[PDB]
């Protein structure tokens, strides 16, 4: 919701992943005026040790590129990403595309750019993440039905059972073992197969 | 220099409040000169009239900076006029004092906010209205950003505290008599317990008179407003104004030594067409703060003067005020008044201590005010 | 794809849905320097007329908001949306959220802010459209797989055939009647 | 006050080319002052040395604009030094002339771009290289945005036209000895047909000398550069420099009276440690344009001067130039030159006419250059 998105900003945990300096100070102070919980962080760590909702990062061409790209790829699925951009040139815009930013702030930044990009980027990252998840849920379901299907067919052949028997066995085995019916299929299976 | 540019309309829809802001600053400049000017010389002012037009505030702001060497400005009232000037002062590394209430959600390093953000006047007013008045509310505002943003906050507040927002009506700045008549008819058919007004400038007096006459005799719901000032109330007849509720850091009826000094300075300095208001008080204390900060810096450079202004407390006519370096907004008193039968503002509630500004707060917790109300 | 995205900017058809004036002018001039096909329109129409890939608009407190909203609600979902914003307050921001912009440019606008926002917003809208397309494909696929599997069990059990035999038969008839395996399967069911 | 602020390093990694730009600009001022200055008042200049540091450029621009009333600036070389100054000039409504080649993708109302965008130098150079040299290439550039953006385009161009980019190497801006030796060994181990360099400033000469010695002083791959200037080639032994390839709008060897007049003017005015370069040429013509636009306006108001700028096509040493009002970039000649044994730049190809600037073009169509090169 517009009101639930606007009302949740003060609970967001924000990280400013940028070398300490004027850009970083202003950015952190505006986020503190908005009311977000904020922290700056330089050199790029390997992993974040504390939960993070939104990351603000600069775009590097040296060794910090691969560090930032690896760290951010490790993050949680609803991590909002905003890029601090200083160039509109191909190598720089390609990196923003590759990082999958949800919003951009062009430099030099000032206080006025912050909130509109933050809210905006946050509805985008929330929508995208729900869409992605649904895709993943469908993929998972497709693969899982395939595996259960091939374990049933495996049981039919092995035992001379029809489908009902095969299905009955899997369920009974799954039900009384406290393991999903897909677990039994996988434990049964191992055709080194599909 | 020391040359302060005054960017306040003398004409246009908010001329009555901006003329009094302009005189509050002029009065402070007169006082600053009697207290020694800056680095030996008297502080001068240069005034320009934008006529309530945002494009003209922009052009005059540019004229002040490009052609008059001005780096200190005191001005602006409606929020689209502040937005128009902000970029000009930010690019020049100038400083504007904005002695006016607003919607919050802004931070400029170049603007000193002397009027309340919504946690300093709308939130408390909401708490007050929900405590003492009916749950049926109709909203009426001037059609521009501030009334709209104010109503967005107010309607959420009423809906979340058991009330019903029966209608949100918008009339143009400078409404026609037709506009007023249609708005009033809708106010009357809605049958509210309270009228929440965000109507700004010319046409406020007429609106209130037309509400009064639409009901004739018979209980008419009271009008509570975030925007009506003393200048609009002075254009109303006594019985039209009676019972209405207004909010501000300052009212001219305050009986404190600082408030009475201010009233008497205004009565000896204001021309007759300029009524004392909360925004004249705001423009006054801000200009004084600025001149004193300049005397402490020993020069008239923005960086040096601005530094020193975050550290000086001012005993304003309203009470003690200070500007917080973290956000450029001010610690302000907050009062809700009811007009009596003789046009005088009777204070019915005042925040126990100055309210600290929090302009980006989204969720106003009205429970904050339950103990002092 | 960052490369193809950048390489196709000059074929984008961009509409500046905003009142005539300095803001529109400066924005149209910077979109022509970038090289996009750019038109400006005002007052908001009811349907586009010509295909539009990206719309830039402002946030209005009046009837153009609803017009613009309806205009893009009915429009092609791959139309990228960028809002020019001048206030950070809750009613204005709620308007941005309700329009579901893919990117914003805070005012005052200047040329440096345009290209980075146009590209990041375009990636965003295209990635959204792709995930929705994958979602439909996968929904259809799960359903298809089921009927191919229930039809296979049917043949297996009807004829005393193994899975492989059932699969060979489906495929054979399918690829002899020039139709999808799924059609054969649904015919059987 | 007709005061031009000159923001060119005197010290630092690009000190040679920027001293070259400073004297080109000073040469123009002097000529403008002999033509009547600006309405009877002589044109003055103010110089500060930012030493190739982007933060010092910003500080010098800020001093000039804030404390000296400067509204007209000439300066900046490496792109991040331009990025550091840009915002200061835009907020003050000042005008900066940037007489430097760059990566493109920029439009600033307050910047007059006097050096070529990639469609004016890299593209033609790419066509040329793919046409005459083998398609296995090795890249070496200084580690900052311009060489990186320039490599981003060249990498894509070679792969599209059947080439192989074997190694893409970056060295720091003031490269240590080890940096060079490691870089040259990689270049030597790749066995490339061509070396495409984007190395800029101090260390360029040493780089080319180390490539030279490294190879078995034998039919090394030629070095083609987008960055090397006459200032770098003068520091090179004759045999190292020989056969190397370089691109620019202007070369001191141009065979015209206009070019001849510029050489002579530079020889009798520039110091001993300030070589003529294509960027001295650009500082000269831009600074000259400023003066004539001001003379035509009758004042020194940015607005008045600026208006008269797009209308004055000048006769520069390189040939005829103009500034386009649509994008603040210029119509520039483009020459590709091969250095002979006596250190002289032999122009091998020239665009038939000045190339119109298109700073944002993403797909450089190399076929554009087929007719004029083959």
């Amino acid at each position: 919701s517009a009101n639930s998105l606007l009302g949740s900003l003060r609970e967001l945990q924000v990280l400013v992943l940028n070398p300490p300096g004027e850009v970083s100070d202003a950015l952190v102070l505006q986020l503190i005026r908005i009311g977000c919980s904020v922290r700056q962080c330089w050199p790029p760590p390997e992993a974040f040790d504390v939960p993070v909702d939104v990351v603000f990062t600069s775009i590097f061409q040296n060794r910090h590129h691969d560090e930032i790209a690896a760290l951010l790829a490790a993050g949680t699925p609803r991590t909002t990403l905003v890029a601090l951009v200083e160039y509109e040139s191909p190598a720089v815009l390609s990196q923003i595309i590759e990082l999958e930013c949800h919003g951009v702030i062009t430099q030099p930044l000032d206080a006025h750019r912050v909130l509109p990009v933050l809210v905006s980027a946050r509805r985008i990252s929330e929508e995208m993440a729900k869409l992605k998840q649904k895709t993943e849920q469908l993929q998972d379901r497709i693969a899982g039905q395939a595996r259960i299907n091939q374990a049933k067919v495996l049981l039919m052949q092995r035992h001379g059972w029809d489908e009902r028997e095969a299905h009955q066995h899997l369920s009974r085995e799954a039900m009384k073992r406290r393991e999903p019916i897909l677990k039994i299929a996988q434990e049964l299976l191992g055709n080194e197969p599909s | 220099r020391p040359l302060i540019g005054l960017l306040f309309s003398e004409t246009g829809v908010t001329a009555d409040i901006e003329r009094s802001q302009r005189y509050g600053a002029l009065l402070a400049v007169e006082q600053l000169n009697r207290e020694g000017g800056v680095g030996g010389r008297p502080i001068e002012t240069l005034s320009q009239d934008p006529g309530g037009d945002p494009d003209r505030y922009r052009l005059c702001a540019e004229d002040f900076i490009r052609n008059r060497g001005v780096r200190f400005l005191v001005g602006c009232y409606m929020s689209h006029t502040r937005k128009a000037v902000m970029p000009v002062v930010e690019r020049a590394d100038a400083l504007l004092c904005y002695p006016t209430p607003y919607e919050g959600f802004e931070y400029s390093p170049n603007i000193v906010y002397g009027g309340p953000a919504p946690n300093q006047n709308s939130a408390p007013l909401a708490a007050y209205l929900i405590r003492h008045y009916g749950e049926r509310v109709v909203f009426i505002g001037s059609d521009y950003i501030y009334p709209r943003e104010s109503n967005h906050v107010m309607r959420h507040l009423y809906r979340q505290h058991g009330g019903t927002v029966l209608e949100e009506i918008y009339i143009p700045l400078y409404p026609s008599d037709d506009d007023l008549q249609r708005a009033v008819e809708r106010i009357y058919q809605a049958r509210a317990d309270v009228v929440f007004s965000t109507v700004v400038g010319t046409g406020t007096a007429e609106l209130y008179r037309a509400i009064a006459r639409r009901y004739g005799d018979g209980r008419r719901p009271p009008i509570a407003s975030l925007t009506t000032s003393e200048a609009e109330v002075a254009k109303m007849e006594s019985d039209v104004a009676e019972g209405q509720v207004v909010v501000a850091p300052y009212f001219s009826s305050i009986d404190t030594p600082a408030s009475r000094a201010f009233v008497q300075a205004c009565h000896g300095f204001f021309p007759e067409n300029a009524t004392i208001t909360a925004w004249a008080e705001a423009a006054y204390w801000q200009t004084l703060l600025l001149g004193r900060a300049a005397q402490a810096a020993g020069n008239w450079r923005v960086e040096d003067v601005q530094r020193h202004l975050y550290d000086i407390d001012i005993d304003a006519p309203q009470g003690p005020v200070r500007v917080e370096r973290q956000n450029n907004h001010s610690r302000l008193s907050s009062r809700i008044a009811e007009i009596d039968a003789r046009g005088v503002f009777q204070v019915r509630w005042q925040s126990p201590e100055p309210i600290r500004p929090d302009p980006y707060v989204v969720v106003h917790n009205l429970d904050d005010w339950s103990a002092s109300m």
